[PDB]
């Protein structure tokens, strides 16, 4: 399953650097995808702010193992069956935000079991969205400048 | 919800924005 794997590396690499505020060291797609990722997922964050805490906030997020109720958060976001980048980058990002927060409460979380739970709604619910337009160079395309 | 209905209603909206932005 390459698409999940690809998917997934790319995700975890973004909450990943955005937690410690450092990056990694070692395909052009997913390079691309996470320059993107940086990007915009960068971007999203500012002017929403104020959303972002407010959301952490009422999430309530125990541990780095409590994923069920983002889970559910994100199936409920795809549930009146629109599906769009926009949406997706928003839900990565929030992630990311999320990782960074469990990182200030225990320098030693892994950021892998929120990675996977975004990862998971990703590809198993949308598999068939992203192979019609070539997974992430249907991201890459749609937020390039 | 009702917080998840919230924080779901806000990502969409959040992300519909960012979407039209880009579209
Ligand atoms: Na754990
Ligand atoms: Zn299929
Ligand atoms: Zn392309
Ligand atoms: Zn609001």
């Amino acid at each position: 399953d390459e698409l999940y794997r690809q998917s997934l590396e790319i995700i975890s690499r973004y909450l990943r650097e955005q937690a410690t505020g450092a990056k990694d060291t070692k395909g052009a797609t997913s390079r691309k995808a996470l320059e993107t990722l940086r990007r915009v997922g960068d971007g999203v964050q500012r002017n929403h702010e104020t959303a972002f805490q407010g959301m952490l906030r009422k999430l309530d997020i125990k541990n780095e193992d409590d994923v069920k109720s983002l889970s559910r958060v994100m199936i409920h976001v795809f549930s009146d069956g629109v599906t769009n980048w926009g949406r997706i980058v928003t839900l990565i990002s929030f992630g990311a935000f999320v990782a960074k927060h469990l990182k200030t409460i225990n320098q030693e979380s892994c950021i892998e079991p929120l990675a996977e739970s975004i990862t998971d709604v990703l590809v198993r619910t949308k598999r068939d969205w992203l192979v019609k337009q070539r997974g992430w160079d249907g991201f890459v395309e749609f937020f390039h400048v | 919800g009702r917080p998840e209905i919230w924080i779901a209603q806000e990502l969409r909206r959040i992300g519909d924005e960012f979407n039209a932005y880009y579209a």
